[PDB]
RNA sequence: AAAAAAAAAAGGUAUGUAUUAA
RNA sequence: AUACUUACCUUAAGAUAUCAGAGGAAAGUCCUACUGAUCAAACAUGCGCUUCCAAUAGUAGAAGGACGUUAAGCAUUUAUCAUUGAACUAGUUCAUUGAAGUCAUUGAUGCAAACUCCUUGGUCACACACACGGCGCGGAAGGCGUG
């Protein structure tokens, strides 16, 4: 239904970037937006490049 | 008190103060629960009529 | 209920001296060697803050400086006190700038009235500046976020600080002032 | 149900997209707050549990996105409390009280504020405002938070000893509002009726030795406690003598110039005046030395700007001078790092700390942790402090590490392959990166044959021979490079000025001349007054 | 021889509107 | 307080000590500031009736408390369940997922003392008086008795 995202974790490469189970930073995204959500970041991981 | 649902304004419902909040105490008697008259009685037997 | 348990406090206000006046920036220093130039003085008084000069008198064996803020000419009056400059004890004090301490000279000798005008304010806001600090030499467009620096002084440019150029520049401006310090040219 | 249309609705995913995108706004978290809330608004224990694991996971990832907010941390509690669960309002409350080191001023007061109601046994609730009063007590503001504490003792106590124990200590305390307490005092001065309640304020001896008034006193007893009570006036007169001069300055000076006591967001930027009253609030308040109260005006100031590093710095300098205590410096530093934008003068004061600490695992490690925030290039870093501040203690790591290749001892700090290579990794990029010249300056620090022959082939001919006109054109490396062959310890004089003479001078191209001369003629000047025409010869 | 019609509102509390002085 | 408008609503029943005798309107009822007995209340009033009512010839003491301190006193006992994976004896540790979860562990239970502070009393009169266990004036609380 949800999965929880951590911006911070995925944009520094590290693994957890998500999960399923509520952890304390990460925000509540809905899970078809998931794949939108790294969209709006790939710009962003394009100018570190 | 802050909100004082009531009738009387702020100034009277102040001054109808409650004692502070009763401490708590073990209780010492049967739960609501377990509460019962005893049971099993013994019938009149005919040992008893005997 | 006429009178009331409490009131407000009044309070009068302390005839509006250099010493008294809370905008007051520029230090006099006083027990100079006169030995001393003034490139000099601004070596011992650059790092505690961006200066505003104003004049070190000939003869008189006493300067004075002017910071752009109050928190930078109290960090020089705390920093140094009694520091010899030249085998000379410093003892040095709050005190005025020229003009003003024209306009007392000319009372001092008709004895008059010496009502001091205290420095202008910067008319506070301002979110961008940071007191006490230093631009230490000269395209920026930056993010303005709270944690660097934005706004600054130029030794009158205001010039917005680049954090990024500033560290590399001041440490440029390190390495050679040692070089050229050395051998006689920077003093 | 409630729940799926919430989801379905273009709102959630909007708002929600936007604080995934952007985590520091803090004004798209309360925009997807404000509004899950709001769907929700029958908010009472019928409501689903997957809408309250929702909200409720939303606050908690709110709140540590943004460790000072005391309103929600008050507003999630309130939140649990409405809902029937009082032990999770418990637990986030004392959540709350630790973001902030226990210190805050509106977190205690409105914890105890729950506090008084859902806690029975007295003496445990007693012990709460005794935590909370060794902590917050002598904030400025504090005085509402004693107005509770005395309220409630004589709700409590039947004894009244504690209420002048308590009100006592009020008395000698510098509030915003002191009078208040003091009118009190008085009242409850002008109410004693008897000689033996006198010996409430204060034990016999005191009042027959400094006040010479006796309790035991047998006789006509009105008029002598009369004359008592006017002796004891005038003591609490002194009292208020002094402790209205404290408040009195602290107000005019500082506390009257401070606007903002709250947090607001990580894109809020403060005056200029207010961040100078702050400073020389804080430095006001070292000079009390009173630890508490000093503690507490840091963490005071730092709510208002935690994001500049500007106090954090201070506050660790108070701490490893003043008490003369590193390691709570190194954690005050570690704390400054999550909040602090800039994060480059606590991270290099933080290098330092740790190195006098004597911890190199965890500096050696700390160096591992930047180096891997950029994927293992701190040399294309944008930002040269970064770079500068990792490369010189990495380089007095790994000179403890690897016994030195080079004769004389010297160890190799700046040459070795693995810095050597980010070294000239950093140099490559030329124009578009900025360190440059620093960089090549702290290459000339050898002084000796083995090191003066590696930088002389390694760098400097390699860079001839790549032929990089930025370089070339510039006069601080050619002036470098003569300054690495002139304090050689092995050349002799001949050697050496012919050496620089008749083959670093003539490599100079006669167009960049114009720009080499200014800089190359510094060195030429003070050294080599000698040969001076022969350079003005060349160009 | 017999005869024929009935007498009546009560009064409590609360809310809104108006009046009772230079 | 008066006038008007609107709303909300209306009578559980019976009785006022008992018993007995005489009278008035064979059975029953009602009645008699009628006669006796018993009961109850109020008011008086008494008892060699009973108990209690604090130091000043001294810095005390009696009753009752502290929702007071020592006090983190001393001595004890306690800190969630389920699922999956790894190691392990043939139960144990670590990590992940779910459910509820009064706070306290300076707690809670038991044991004991010291100290400090609050409320209360006739702090009355006569007496400092070698007896075989009274017969000063009052107040408080009772019991018993007469009117």
């Amino acid at each position: 239904d949800i999965v929880f995202v951590s911006p911070q974790l995925y944009l520094s490469s590290q693994e957890g970037w998500k999960s399923d189970s509520a952890k304390s930073g990460f925000i509540p995204i809905l899970k078809n937006d998931l794949q939108r959500f790294q969209d709006s970041l790939k710009h962003i991981v394009d100018a570190r490049n | 008190m802050n909100y004082n649902l009531s009738k009387y304004p702020d100034d009277v419902s102040r001054l109808f103060k409650p004692r502070p909040p009763l401490s708590y105490k073990r209780p010492t008697d049967y739960p609501y629960a377990k509460r019962q008259t005893n049971p099993n009685i013994t019938g009149v037997a005919n040992l008893l009529s005997t | 209920n006429h009178m009331s348990q409490f009131i407000y406090p009044v309070q009068q206000q302390p005839s509006l001296n250099h010493f008294t006046d809370p905008n007051n920036t520029t230090v006099f220093i006083g027990g100079l060697s006169s030995l001393v130039t003034e490139d000099e003085l601004r070596a011992y008084f650059q790092p505690f803050g961006t200066i505003v000069y104003v004049k070190i008198p000939v003869g008189k064996c006493c300067g004075f400086v002017q910071y752009v803020d109050r928190l930078s000419a109290e960090a020089a009056i705390a920093g140094m006190q009694g520091f010899p400059i030249a085998n000379s004890r410093v003892r040095l004090s709050w005190g005025r700038s020229a003009k003003q301490t024209a306009l007392l000279q000319q009372a001092m000798l008709s004895n008059s009235l010496q009502v001091q005008q205290q420095q202008p304010g910067l008319q506070q806001p301002n979110y961008g500046y940071i007191p006490s600090s230093t631009c230490e030499a000269p395209n920026v467009s930056s993010t303005m976020l709270p944690g660097c620096q934005i706004l600054n002084y130029s030794n009158g440019q205001q010039v917005i600080m680049q954090g990024s150029e500033a560290v590399v520049n001041s440490t440029n401006a390190m390495l050679n002032r040692l070089e050229q310090g050395s051998n006689g040219f920077m003093f | 149900d409630k729940y799926t249309a919430l989801i379905h609705d273009e709102n959630f995913s909007t708002l929600t997209l936007n604080v995934s995108r952007y985590p520091k706004s803090l004004a798209y978290w309360e925009k997807l707050l404000n509004y899950i809330v709001k769907a929700s608004a029958p908010i009472c224990k019928s409501t689903e549990p997957q809408l309250l694991k929702l909200i409720r996971c939303t606050y908690s990832s709110m709140l540590n996105e943004f460790p000072y907010l005391e309103n929600y941390y008050i507003d999630f509690a309130l939140l649990e409390y409405k809902l029937g669960n009082v032990s999770m309002s418990h637990k986030i409350f004392q959540r709350g009280l630790q973001a902030f080191n226990q210190r805050s001023l509106l977190l205690w007061t409105s914890y105890l504020k729950f506090c008084n109601n859902v806690i029975s046994h007295q003496k445990q609730l007693f012990k709460k405002y005794e935590t909370a009063e060794e902590y917050v007590g002598l904030h400025f503001f504090s005085g509402e938070f004693w107005d509770l504490y005395l309220e409630q003792i004589s709700s409590r106590c039947t004894s009244s000893k504690k209420y002048w124990n308590v009100l006592r200590k009020i008395l000698e305390i510098p509030l915003h509002s002191f009078s208040k307490f003091y009118a009190l005092w008085l009242q409850r001065i002008d109410d004693i009726m008897d000689l033996k309640q006198l010996s409430q304020l204060t034990s016999k001896d005191e009042l027959l030795k400094k006040l010479k008034i006796d309790i035991n006193y047998s006789g006509r007893k009105g008029p002598y406690l009369q004359d008592a009570k006017k002796k004891l006036k005038k003591i609490t007169k002194e009292m208020y003598m002094v402790v209205q001069y404290q408040v009195l300055e602290i107000y005019s000076i500082f506390e009257s110039k401070i606007y903002i006591n709250y947090y607001t967001s990580p894109e809020t930027l403060v005056s200029s005046d207010e961040i100078e009253t702050w400073i020389k609030y804080l430095d006001y308040t070292i000079t009390l030395q009173t630890d508490s109260l000093t503690h507490l005006n840091f963490q005071r100031a730092l709510l208002p700007l935690a994001h500049y590093d500007l106090v954090w710095i201070k506050y660790s300098k108070w701490l490893i001078n003043s008490k003369n205590d590193l390691l709570g410096a190194k954690n005050v530093l570690l704390m400054g790092l999550k909040f602090s934008l800039k994060k480059t003068e606590i991270i290099k004061l933080l290098y330092s700390v740790i190195c006098k600490l004597n911890e190199y695992v965890l500096l050696r490690n700390l160096l591992e942790k930047i180096e891997s925030s950029y994927s293992d290039n701190v040399e294309n870093v944008d930002d040269f402090e970064i770079f500068w501040d990792y490369l010189q203690f990495k380089t007095f790591c790994q000179n403890s590490l690897y016994s030195s290749r080079y004769s004389d001892s010297q160890s190799n700090g700046l040459l070795n392959k693995e810095l050597f290579d980010k070294v000239w990794k950093r140099l490559s990029c030329k124009e578009k990166k900025s360190g440059q010249e620093i960089l090549l300056n702290n290459l000339v620090q050898f002084y000796s044959k083995d090191t003066v022959e590696f930088v002389e082939k390694n760098i400097f001919q390699k860079i001839i021979e790549f032929g990089w006109e930025y370089y070339l054109q510039n006069g601080m490396f050619w002036n470098c490079y003569c300054r690495l062959i002139y304090f050689d310890t092995s050349r002799s004089y001949l050697d050496k000025r012919q050496y620089i003479v008749r083959k670093i001078w003539p490599q100079i191209d006669k167009k960049f001349a114009q720009s080499v001369l200014p800089s190359l003629t510094e060195f030429c000047e003070s050294y080599f007054p000698e040969e001076m025409d022969t350079l003005e010869e060349m160009f």
